[PDB]
RNA sequence: AGCAGAGUGGCGCAGCGGAAGCGUGCUGGGCCCAUAACCCAGAGGUCGAUGGAUCGAAACCAUCCUCUGCUACCA
């Protein structure tokens, strides 16, 4: 099915589909097809199976060479092995998430639920690169560190200047777990080392400890609508309920709930909300039927929720425990919190603006990434260690793993900081 | 000839006449809702105002809505006008002309259908097919009598023109192959947007009893184009019976979903 | 993907079985000593395709082709 995920996570202009095709295969698509102008801002879903010809390339289906096709000016030739009805090894899921200076919340939300990353890197932009420092550190509160640095776009850039690039962001990082994370030179142009970095996402990646036994813990972060126009009247069927199960094995025909749900009728306050239950209708793996959901791995969850409940993305950040879930319902936030010296996520070659930020005052909206869910709060008392925040909608902490806050220091919220559930 | 059983146009006739030559101080211009007829224009009085151009590539065989000034039944000079038409619109006259000619063509062959045009006894065609409606009052009451034939579907071989072959190999395929009959299918868009957890079942619910609702008194497939939007195309022949259509899909939409407690757009 | 519109003279674009339309561009003459303004005449037709039901479709009627747009993406 799937047992691992890694994050194809890259700063802008260093290409997404020449990367994740040459260790996937799949490639990640949604609307605007018309597809991307730059580099892929959306979060999306790529599958694969991963395997070797006791040779540590990722071959092709086509197992007896290897000739990508990512440039024509010259044949990609590398040699994974050849053709004899190779052996699986695993089942290899991605979650690929934005990798924008504007997107950096939605990338904390897909981020939350995988288990392993690639830091892509482009030579073409500034040595002190500011992505590389906003990602990794936030791959640091997000109990990962299964980190791969892959210097994505050195095709033109030469070996002098991405020599400058990756010795600078390891330098900004030095607070932070990247040193255990090898620094691959790639071609995003000759498809080169892709033998050698598929031998990395499974040496560098392993199977995660990841509970089996345990209640399932699915958080949506994609939604998917098999409803689709064109549909009929006899041809009645839910909504799939597509995320990463970092918890908790689950099964078809599970009623499962999106546990902290909608608002209830006539809140004249805050406090009532109902979880959506629904039953499983079906479960994919990577092509393929299963009736086991093994966690880990970004799986389609097909549930009973109505069409309307995934004709759009609406379930990004949605704690879709099982009926009856445990953890709690939140719509007034008690958080600790700790501020980050450096504005991170953003900095330029004249380190703007990375500067120390005025602390958070009273009554002001702030981005909460709670788990992995994507919700905005104002803060009620905020004190140095105790943030009293109010969501505008009941959202549930998974567990108390971490929280991401962000303060509109511009027009997108910018990472001041991170803290706990309380 | 024609399909009025009146042979000539009357005083302040609004009339339909066809340009076939330009002449000495205007043309000879012929009536179509009566035979053939020829009427006259200008010197005198056709034009209002003064802008002093005729054509740039208007070339031949137009119509002119004219409203008969002066007739000679006997001697057979039609005097034609223009320039007291404040409300006599040449659109109304041209599309009533446009039926005009398909009431005229239907009621000319007939002679069971080859057809033939030309010709039967004339006279007696008329009086069989043509002018029996048009002796059948009134004037109006022949306006709907005769689109009471062409509505073909609704029905075919009801209330009289029994007359005169039997008619009835016409009345079946020459209607429908003379008229060619236009164009009407009614589109009927129901969009609900159920936006809870609950309501939104009763959307597919009211589309289910919306197939059932279209296989019970069969009106015709009540559709999902959209998660929200259920669109029907309904086909029109008896000019009432898309209204049938329609309401027996409002009913549903109406009050299944009120049983389940959401909201709807129709 | 399901959906809504058009296809027509170079263009604008008429049109519904007894019909390939005007409005513009387009060329020559007329008019004047000439221009402007203007008149006459010339040139411009797969009515997208397929065509059929047909006495004869452009129409009717469908289909597909093109453009316009949609739930906004549909494991």
């Amino acid at each position: 099915q799937a047992t691992i995920n890694i994050g194809t996570i890259g700063h802008v202009a260093h290409g997404k589909s020449t990367v994740v095709k040459a260790i996937s295969g799949v490639h990640t698509v949604r609307f605007k097809n018309e597809l991307e102008r730059n580099i892929t801002i959306k979060l999306g879903y790529a599958n694969a199976k991963i395997y070797k010809l006791d040779d540590p390339s990722c071959p092709r289906p086509e197992c007896y060479r290897s000739c990508g096709s990512s440039t024509p000016d010259e044949f990609p030739t590398d040699i994974p092995g050849t053709k004899g009805n190779f052996k699986l090894v695993r089942h290899v899921s991605f979650v690929d998430c934005p990798g924008h200076d504007i997107l950096m919340a939605t990338m904390l939300n897909g981020a939350a639920v995988m288990d392993a990353a690639l830091l892509l890197i482009a030579g073409n932009e500034s040595c002190p690169q500011p992505q590389t420092s906003e990602h990794l550190a936030a791959i640091e509160i997000m109990k990962l560190k299964h980190i791969l640095i892959l210097q994505n776009k050195i095709d033109l850039v030469k070996e002098s200047q991405a020599k400058e690039q990756y010795e600078q962001i390891l330098a900004f990082v030095q607070g932070t777990v990247a040193e255990g994370a090898p620094i691959i030179p790639i071609s995003a142009q000759l498809k080169y080392n892709i033998e050698v970095v598929c031998e990395y996402i499974v040496k560098k990646i392993p199977v995660p400890p990841r509970d089996f036994t345990s209640e399932p813990r699915l958080i949506v972060i994609r939604s998917f609508d098999v409803n689709k126009p064109g549909c009929e009247v006899d041809d009645l069927k839910g909504g799939v309920a597509g995320g990463s199960i970092l918890k908790g094995v689950l099964k078809v025909g599970q009623e499962i709930e999106v546990r902290p749900g909608i608002v209830s009728k006539d809140s004249e306050g805050k406090l009532m909300c109902k979880p959506i239950f629904s039953k499983i209708v079906s479960l994919f793996a990577e092509h393929n039927d299963l009736q086991y959901a093994a966690p880990g791995g970004l799986i389609g969850v097909g549930t009973k929720i109505d069409p309307t409940l995934c004709r759009a993305d609406r379930m990004v950040g949605q704690v879709l425990g099982a009926v009856g879930a445990l953890p709690e319902i939140f719509t007034e936030l008690e958080i600790s919190y700790f501020l980050l010296r450096r504005l991170l996520g953003v900095r330029t070659e004249g380190d703007k603006k990375a500067a120390k930020v005025q602390k958070l005052s009273k009554n002001e909206v702030l981005m909460v990434n709670i788990g992995s869910l994507s919700t905005g709060g104002r803060v009620s008392a905020v004190k140095a260690d105790l943030g009293k925040i109010v969501l505008t909608n009941p959202v549930c902490t998974e567990v108390g793993e971490k929280i991401a806050l962000s303060r509109r220091v511009e027009k997108h919220w910018r990472l001041i900081g991170w803290g706990q559930i309380r | 000839c024609r399909f009025y059983q009146h042979k000539f146009p009357e005083v302040e006739d609004v009339v339909m006449v066809n340009v076939r030559s330009i002449a000495e101080m205007g043309a000879y211009v012929s009536l179509l809702e009566y035979n053939n007829i020829e009427g006259m224009i200008l010197l005198s009085e056709l034009s209002r105002r003064r802008i002093r151009s005729i054509n740039k590539l208007i070339r031949i065989g137009r119509n002119e809505c004219v409203v008969v000034i002066r007739v000679d039944k006997e001697k057979g000079y039609i005097d034609l006008s223009k320039r007291r038409v404040s409300p006599e619109e040449a659109i109304k006259c041209e599309d009533k002309f446009t039926k005009s000619k398909t009431v005229y063509s239907i009621l000319r062959h007939v002679a069971e259908v080859l057809e033939y045009t030309k010709d039967e006894q004339l006279e007696s065609l008329f009086q069989r097919t043509a002018w029996v409606f048009d002796d059948k009052y009134k004037r109006p009451g022949y306006g709907a009598y005769d689109a009471f034939k062409h509505a073909v579907s609704d029905p075919s071989i009801l209330d009289s023109l029994d007359l005169n072959e039997d008619e009835r190999e016409v009345l079946i395929n020459n209607i429908n192959r003379r008229l060619t009959p236009q164009a009407v299918k009614i589109r009927a868009d129901i969009e609900v947007a159920c936006y809870g957890y609950e309501g939104i079942d009763a959307v597919k619910e009211a589309l289910r009893a919306g197939l059932n609702c279209s296989t019970e008194t069969m009106p015709i497939k009540i559709n999902l184009i959209a998660p929200p939007r259920y669109v029907m195309t309904t086909t029109t022949l008896e000019r009432t019976e898309g209204l049938s259509v329609l309401n027996q899909a409002m009913a549903v939409i109406k009050e299944k979903i009120e049983e389940k407690r959401g909201v709807f757009n129709v």
